[PDB]
């Protein structure tokens, strides 16, 4: 069991239950922080360039190049580093200099966008520089591309189902792009073949999961939950496997991490606590009360989530 | 929020 | 699978191959990074308390006093949020405003000491706290608890023999309070029964083991590889098993640290770096060309190893 | 360096 670069590394994620959240024990939530760059984005970042090189589009001298500077930015970055490929980030300059330095020092080329266009200038110059030479650059797009779900439903959601002996009922992942709940959900009701309730979480600031599919006007908003909420429906979120979608607010995801580093010793992420927040909501409904819900965390924190951090 |  | 609590969770951390260190793939890495609370003190965190319920001198009620806020504090902060004690932690008011928010986030009744009397100041404090009810406080003492080596002998050994199916010929490990090595050496020598080379790693500024074991002048000094280099021979390092003792200086291990983020995508602490950089050495000589090196890297970092951080 |  000695893997051939960090890239392998990823996952077998460890299940741990709550202990202040929950009826009688119903919540266990999946730590995806335990994992290489200490977010759930190491699966894609390894999968999606694993697939791009099995395939032929990622061949030894092409570099990779993205406008992400969020958790996929540094899961990209440790898997470029991890297995000897040049990348390159774009990122509106006013990101921070923490950031920045951890994203050097993990061998990224980054440029710097101009502050005031934000994530619309990182993105549009992404574009730019691989038009300039489609043959040398190669963007992976995390939105769309499906070896983000599908990672998911070969490690994950395999791993969810082996570690609860198969009785876990209820699965809650905040989406992003979307691919964690895709991946699991597939995996659990289609390779394992059990009908479980696969919960969609989102931030009530920016619900458009749930606009849409109550046939609403898509109305994005701005809100804290960093990681989720991206405010249109991504690619790799298969809708036709989602029951349930629920909101939480900013600051109740917020309250909810705090909780779980000073009541449970888990350090995890503001999207963390949105969706244990969701869960726990469910778990104290009585109709939930015999099932195993089991949750996603999908990154750790550090440190305590400040107002300065929110 | 697509910087995820 | 499913862990109680947090503490539960400790080890089954990774063993990783190096591309740019060692001859001809030599060179392992175990990252305990990959752990809760970031870094190997989770499992001593984990077992002391155990241990300390096991045997009686923890009830429910009695609190946990310390005087560290570097990794074994953050660690006992965690177990101790985990499984429901109360925990005082002293340290110099000149600690940082971030490790300061992280242990009051986990639950820590922090207490600050005067920063002109740094470590001997929170030390006496945490002393004078227990002394003022015996029977209400139990320090853990990490320098001389048994129940440090032991988690050791019992976990991260056992992992090494495994993940190595018994081919591990030589472990290499900074040494801090001693029990990674003692425990592991212990594991693999006794309970394994083969013959491997156990090599502790020291600051070259702060050689005390070198010294000592030379029969030469005990000279401790400071030094920039944080968790290791105390400056004595704890109780917790087991010369008697220790075969050979590498010195390294803190600029080294502060670039080796960072060519493992640039060019293996691996994010360690400047302790894994001087590890590594140990490691490296003995990995290029003929006589250990067709050996296997297991190398301790104890904590993550995540972020890129400034000046301002070294 | 006893803060470990």
């Amino acid at each position: 069991a000695i893997y051939a670069d960090n890239s392998y590394s990823i996952g077998n994620t460890p299940l741990v239950r709550l202990k202040h959240f929950g009826h009688n024990g119903n919540v266990v939530v999946k730590i995806e922080g335990r994992n290489p760059s200490y977010s759930v984005k190491c699966r894609i970042g390894a999968n999606m360039v694993w697939q791009a090189e099995k395939d032929g589009t990622l061949t030894k001298g092409k570099e990779i190049v993205d406008a992400t500077s969020g958790n996929t930015g540094i899961a990209l970055a440790y898997v470029a580093a991890a297995r000897g490929y040049k990348i390159t980030l774009t990122m509106p300059e006013t990101m921070s200099l923490e950031r920045k330095r951890l994203l050097c020092g993990l061998g990224v080329n980054l440029v710097l966008t101009e502050g005031a266009k934000g994530m619309k200038g990182a993105i549009a110059k992404a574009e730019e520089i691989v038009a300039s030479d489609p043959s040398r650059y190669v963007m992976l797009k995390q939105f769309e591309n499906p070896a983000n779900p599908q990672i998911h439903r070969e490690t994950t959601g395999p791993e969810i189902w082996k570690d609860t002996d198969g009785k876990v009922d209820v699965v809650v992942a905040g989406v992003g792009t979307g691919g964690s709940i895709t991946g699991i959900s597939r995996a659990i009701k289609l390779d394992f073949g059990k009908q479980i309730t696969s919960v969609a979480v989102e931030p009530v600031e920016s619900p458009v999961i749930s606009q849409t599919l109550a046939g609403e006007e898509v109305k994005p908003g701005p809100h804290k939950i960093q990681g989720i909420g991206a405010g249109f429906i991504p690619k790799n979120l298969d809708l036709s496997i989602i029951d349930r979608v629920e909101t939480v607010d900013s600051d109740t995801a917020l309250a909810t991490a705090r909780r779980l580093m000073a009541e449970e010793g888990i350090l995890a992420g503001i999207s963390s606590g949105a969706a244990v927040a969701a869960a726990d909501r469910l778990a104290k409904l009585p109709e939930f009360a015999d099932k195993l819900i089991v949750v996603i965390l999908p990154s750790a924190s550090e440190r305590y989530l400040s107002t300065a951090l929110f | 929020n697509l910087n995820i």
